[PDB]
């Protein structure tokens, strides 16, 4: 499988400071089960969203399903199965900074997980039972596809 | 009180040496008591470092030119071995003191073993000694790197 | 999502909704509402005591609106297993609350041999008709 | 170290003896002189019980007690020594001293009429007199005491200043006859204020 | 970092690349405003300011005469001084 | 009996073993082991010590030297109970009781204080398998001490007793009005809101007497109240408020209300749907979104500085807020009938004006003067002049603003009386403000500034006092006059103004409150002056 993390979001707002960039849009939306906050930036050009949008987002390690964890070069001609035929937008990068209300003396209640995609950043902040495939210095997928509920 | 809690290194307290550092460390650092004894020395050797430091570093310019980047060392090892900095760790702190000190004999300025020698070699390298022992600490290589 | 059977249910309740001093219901309990509990309840429901009927009464608002919609018939069932218990709380909770899964709203009947509720409706009215 | 005792009417160990020695059946009597006459308290009575159920007797908590009730004695009679009149809270430390001084010669209360001699500032005579004649209470008693003593006694005073007057011609005749025969180092050397 | 709708790279992901081995260096962008790094969104720029760079890889940020010109800490320095000079040689010709 | 007498005879050899609570066990295992108590009694001669008697001889030396005798029962009751604690052993004393099998006397005793039946109660939560721990609280209510029992939580599990609890300290709170209410809430908000159950019937109950059109503005308050407590105690039930209401007919409103209420904050999202749906043909009923807490949180947004929201949607955020205040709306037996819409244009242009000013914090307060013709033209709303109180108090609020503020009497004072005399409503609300900056003492400007300050915070609620707001205003006086928190020059100024505007008669509650104002030496050795017009001489001959 390898799916390190799945929920449904809702796009609570839109990029609050302005448009900094113009093919790029940053996007806060919160959860509706697990109830986490996330931060996202999206190439708004080629997959236009605006509010109130809802999306299934699975944060997933690998895109084939048996899980065969592939290196992570480009190789269009590959004809396996993938997660990315039942999904919109994927992404890939890797996750570089794991925050938490750790204390000195007891364990963390939440997490935030940071991840960029090449430069688009992406901030998952939630309770720490939730997030735990995510170890620093490793490569994920975003995998969102849009609802039409 | 805020140079005391960044490096002392307290040997009392159970769940934050769980936290830290492993099981099988937080037993020999908490029964043995020649341990406590030689961090408590690291300790009281930084303090006189750092008067020295108030000493020649009037004004509060906390901004020197030194050889080696410790940090950005610190930050390759990091990222060359694969720390994943939230798990304890297998290192004992008389570990770091040992290796301290015994890299501190390797790096020469005046060669020899003259008592003049040996007071201008330890003049010469006097501030990067300062510097390394107040970033190789106990504490830190277990709390913070 | 596993069938969780009476006795063992009736454990696994006691033991997640067994805080006392957690007289609110906490927020866990929306994720502590799924199918197989719910519909295992039928037959656990007798044993739980009343503060824990409480509790799982006052979560069972706290759901979002797909969940409700699509675990409608359950949630009935439960209403009417819970509208036959010894407190009248619950009976009074499963009332009202039978109306939660249709419309989404709270029902509204009172002074219905509740002499704790005509005492209050009855005392509360005609102070208020005194200092209008 | 249980003397002077009866005077006051709390019974001390000699009588005690004595009456249990001619008397059947201690218990009923223990049992009414540990409740009436000790502490006439319903609270510690109804406590009895359950430090009996402990296993720790009555002895512990009771020696507890006694040894609070005189810390608390001698700090509020400190605490007293600075405040009130100053007059009327004399005589009254006065009158506490005149009361213990039956119960000096028992040294578990001992130490509260030493605290309070200490605390008086000029002792009765006859109290002073009384206290020299034991080694026990001159040594035991502050400073104070000891200037209020000394006023009047003239040989007392001479031997008590002697052993002194005698470590100084030693340490004297040590410094005179000493092996450090260096010119910055002398007999007049070190400065009169040293 | 795109695979749908189309594969599309990005100037960061290409820019990794050219830095040589696994450099590690923090720099600011030219137009970093100061009280970003007080409040939240620290680690997260919404100006693509704090350029972090683990692993020989431009995670973040907008580079600059701060981090590629001639003073102290910038990339080209962390280069010479980690790797050799050869290295940064072919560090200068790939960037230009 | 060897082993037995030896035994013995080591513990007598014990400093003073005779007062043991088994002396009586031993001595009688003594007896029948055959020891003769000739031994016993010569070892205990010198193995004796008034433990016991000479402690309450020292207690008679301390009350005689001038030591109240209370307070060393109560010293020697409190080391009672601590060595009773550290000596306590619960499955042997279960085992005595049964042995004797009654009532103890000792035991009544024993819980005849306060001090010691909380120890009984420590004891209960600690040890609650033990058999006389639970006797011991049955025993005590029997007695009638059984409302020192724990009844927190007691109050919670009781249906009926709370509801009339619940009923009495209603009545009472609608008998002797708001200065009532303030007494009797946090005590019923903390029994109501301590359970969830409790909370959530009460509710229902408010809800259903607030449903009358008569009347009801106090029952709602009420429940605004008692949801308002439960929320600040971190217990979320805005949406169980918002299904209890008509919100069925518009699902989309009430998702938004309760994901904005849970959140805490203003997303755009949300006020877009509910701008989208409100200014729509069908609107939803407006009494829904007049939940206090949202409104607080609006004003936080858009007059706090600091505040930053979309310039994109303020129009929308503008348009929510004038139609949740403004736009008025007609109910016969919860029926819509009519919809009032004249206050939303000026209103909402207002709103605008108001909000540009006030998040505008580079310009002056000279500009913002410059402009106090619309200032107050805006100002004379209810919602827009709370508003602008609010985006006051956050703006003074920083201590450094009145190192920023060059006037001894400034601007900002001005528009708190006319705060004042635009509404009645406000008058709490000016008062909380200026009883907040009186309370701040400063220790880093000059005490003259904090001095003029004062003075004019003095004239404001003088003003506060004349539009009618008087017992409050009066009651803060004499609280900070018995305080000593106010100069006595302040006072005298303060009370001579007061007498210098103010005409005959005076209510009842007026001179009661005001004679012991004049009852102290700090008014009655300043302000007494010679002249024909004398205000305390009058005051004084008038009542």
């Amino acid at each position: 499988a390898g799916i390190l993390f799945e929920d449904i979001f809702d796009v609570k707002d839109i990029d609050p400071e302005g448009k900094k960039f113009d093919r790029v849009s940053r996007l806060h939306c919160e959860s509706e089960s697990f109830k986490m906050d996330l931060i996202l930036d999206v190439n708004i050009q080629i997959y236009p969203v605006d509010l109130g949008d809802k999306f299934r987002l699975v944060i997933a390690s690998t895109l084939y399903e048996d899980g065969t964890l592939d290196d992570g070069e480009y190789n269009p001609t590959d004809d396996r199965p993938s997660r990315a035929d039942q999904f919109e937008y994927v992404m890939y990068g890797k996750v570089y900074r794991i925050e938490g209300d750790e204390t000195s003396t007891e364990a963390a209640t939440r997490l935030s997980a940071y991840v960029s995609y090449g430069g688009l950043l992406m901030r998952l902040q939630g309770d720490a039972n939730n997030l735990h495939g995510f170890e620093v210095d490793s490569r994920v997928y975003l995998l969102m596809k849009k609802l039409a509920f | 009180k805020a140079f005391e809690k960044k490096f002392r290194f307290d040997y009392t307290n159970e769940r934050a040496l769980r936290r830290t550092l492993q099981e099988d460390l937080v037993k020999d650092v908490l029964s043995n008591a020649h341990i406590q004894n030689e961090l408590e020395r690291e300790f009281e050797r930084m303090r006189e470092d750092r008067e020295v430091l108030r000493v020649i570093f009037p004004t509060g310019d906390s901004k020197v030119v030194l050889p080696c980047n410790l940090l950005r060392m610190i930050w390759n090892a990091q990222k060359i071995f694969h720390i994943n900095p939230r798990l304890p760790s297998d290192l004992h702190p008389i570990k770091v003191v040992e290796g301290v000190k015994e890299l501190s004999k390797k790096l020469v300025i005046v060669n020899g073993d003259d008592p003049l020698s040996r007071q201008a070699q330890e003049n010469a390298t006097l501030l990067f000694n300062i510097h390394l022992r107040s970033t190789l600490c106990s504490r830190r290589m277990a709390e913070e790197f | 999502m596993a069938s969780m059977r009476e006795s063992d249910t009736g454990l696994w309740l006691h033991n997640k909704l067994g805080a006392t001093d957690e007289l609110w219901a906490p927020p866990s309990i929306a994720s502590l509402l799924t199918a197989a509990v719910i519909d295992n309840i039928r037959l656990c429901f007798h044993g739980l005591s009343s503060a824990v009927k409480l509790k799982l009464l006052l979560g069972t608002l706290h759901l979002p609106r797909r969940t409700v919609d699509e675990m409608k018939g359950a949630l009935m069932e439960i209403i009417q297993l819970a509208s036959l218990d010894s407190d009248p709380w619950v009976l009074m909770v499963a009332d009202i609350l039978k109306s939660f899964p249709d419309t989404g709203s709270l029902n509204l009947e009172l002074e219905e041999q509740n002499p704790n509720v005509q005492d209050i409706l009855g005392e509360l009215r005609e102070k208020v008709g005194e200092c209008e | 170290m249980f003397a002077g005792l009866q005077d006051l009417g709390v019974a001390n160990g000699e009588d005690l003896k004595e009456t249990l020695t001619n008397c059947t059946e201690p218990l009923k009597a223990i049992e009414q002189f540990q409740t009436e006459n000790g502490v006439l308290l319903p609270s510690l009575q109804s406590a009895l019980p359950f430090l009996d159920l402990h296993g720790t007797p009555r002895l512990e908590f009771h020696q507890s007690v006694f040894d609070e009730l005189r810390d608390k004695l001698l700090e509020r009679v400190s605490a007293i020594a600075s405040e009130g009149k100053a007059e009327e809270r004399y005589k009254k430390l006065e009158d506490l001293l005149e009361k213990s001084f039956s119960l000096v010669k028992m040294p578990s209360l001992q130490p509260v009429v030493m605290c309070v001699m200490k605390h008086l500032p000029k002792v009765p005579e006859k109290k002073l007199k009384l206290v020299m004649a034991d080694k026990e209470l001159y040594r035991a008693c502050a400073v104070e005491v000891k200037r209020q003593i000394w006023q009047d006694n003239q040989a007392l005073f001479g031997d008590e200043v002697s052993p002194l007057l005698k470590q100084y011609i030693l340490e004297k005749e040590s410094a005179l006859f000493s092996t450090e025969l260096s010119v910055l180092h002398n007999f007049f050397s070190p400065s009169p204020k040293t | 970092a795109i695979l749908k709708p189309r594969p599309l790279w990005t100037g960061k992901q290409i820019f990794s690349l050219i830095i040589p081995g696994h450099i590690n260096c923090i720099r600011t962008h030219s137009t970093h405003p100061d009280d970003e790094d007080s409040g939240p969104y620290k680690h997260i720029s919404p100006g693509d300011t704090k350029v972090v760079v683990e692993n020989g890889e431009l995670i973040m940020g907008i580079l600059c005469k701060k981090s590629l010109g001639t003073s102290a800490g910038s990339l080209v320095h962390i280069s010479y001084l980690e790797m050799g000079h050869d290295i940064t040689r072919l560090f200068y010709s790939n960037i230009q | 009996d060897a082993e037995v007498q030896q035994e013995c005879l080591h513990k007598f050899s014990t400093r003073d073993y005779i007062m043991e609570p088994s002396i009586f066990n031993t001595l009688k295992r003594y007896f029948q082991a055959g020891g003769s108590p000739e031994n016993v009694i010569q070892l205990l001669s010198e193995n004796y010590t008034a433990v016991a008697q000479t402690v309450n001889l020292l207690a008679e030396w301390l009350i005689q030297t001038g030591v109240e005798p209370v307070q060393v029962q109560e010293t020697v009751e409190n080391h009672l109970k601590s060595l009773l604690i550290k000596h306590f052993d619960p499955r042997k004393a279960d085992s005595i009781f049964t042995e004797e099998g009654e009532t103890p006397a000792w035991l009544e005793q024993m819980i005849a204080h306060t001090t010691w039946r909380d120890l009984f109660y420590k004891l209960a939560e600690a040890h609650p398998d033990c058999l006389m721990l639970n006797f011991t609280v049955k025993l005590i209510s029997d007695a009638g001490y059984q409302g020192e029992i724990t009844s927190v939580s007691t109050a919670c599990q009781q249906l009926e007793v709370f509801s009339r609890v619940l009923r009495t300290s209603l009545a009472t709170i609608l008998d002797g009005g708001e200065e009532n209410l303030e007494k009797n809430l946090p005590e019923f908000a903390k029994m109501v809101c301590h359970g969830e159950h409790t909370y959530l019937f009460a509710q229902a109950m408010m809800s259903v007497l607030a449903q009358e059109e008569q009347g009801g503005s106090a029952v709602r308050r009420i429940a605004q109240e008692v949801q308002r407590f439960a929320q600040e105690k971190g217990h979320d039930a805005s949406q169980i408020t918002l299904a209890l209401g008509t919100a069925a007919s518009y699902p989309r409103a009430c998702q938004a209300l309760g994901a904005m209420l849970s959140k805490g904050a203003l997303n755009p999202a949300d006020i877009t749907v509910l701008f989208k749906m409100f200014t729509s043909m069908d609107p939803p009923p407006v009494e829904l979104i007049r939940v206090p807490a949202f409104l607080d949180l609006f004003m936080q947004s858009l007059f706090k500085p600091g505040a930053r929201i979309n310039q994109d949607h303020k129009h929308k955020y503008i348009h929510i807020l004038a139609y949740a205040a403004s736009v008025v709306e007609t109910w016969k037996k919860n029926k819509r009938v009519s919809i009032n819409k004249d206050e939303l244009k000026s209103t909402s242009k207002a709103v605008e004006t108001v909000h540009n000013l006030c998040c505008n914090e580079n310009k002056g307060a000279s500009e913002l003067v410059a402009e106090l013709s619309t200032l107050y033209q805006c100002i004379r709303f209810p919602v827009v002049a709370m508003g602008v109180l609010k985006w006051v108090d956050w703006t003074v609020s920083e201590p450094r603003y009145f190192q920023l503020q060059t006037d001894h009497t400034p601007v900002h004072l001005a528009l708190l009386d006319e705060i004042s005399t635009c509404h009645q409503l406000l008058h709490p609300q000016v008062l909380q403000l200026l009883v907040k900056l009186f309370e701040t003492e400063h220790s880093q400007l000059d005490v003259m500034e904090q001095l003029e300050l004062k003075k004019t915070l003095l004239d404001r609620m003088v003003h506060l006092l004349s539009r009618g707001y008087v017992l409050p205003v009066v009651s803060y006086i004499r609280k900070c006059l018995e305080k000593l928190d106010t100069d006595i020059s302040l006072i005298r100024y303060f009370v001579t103004e007061v007498l210098d505007v103010i005409a005959p008669p005076y209510t009842s509650d007026f001179v009661q409150l005001f004679l012991p104002i004049l009852e102290n030496d700090s008014i009655a050795g300043t302000i007494k002056t010679e002249g024909e017009h004398d205000p305390v001489t009058e005051f004084i001959a008038h009542c």
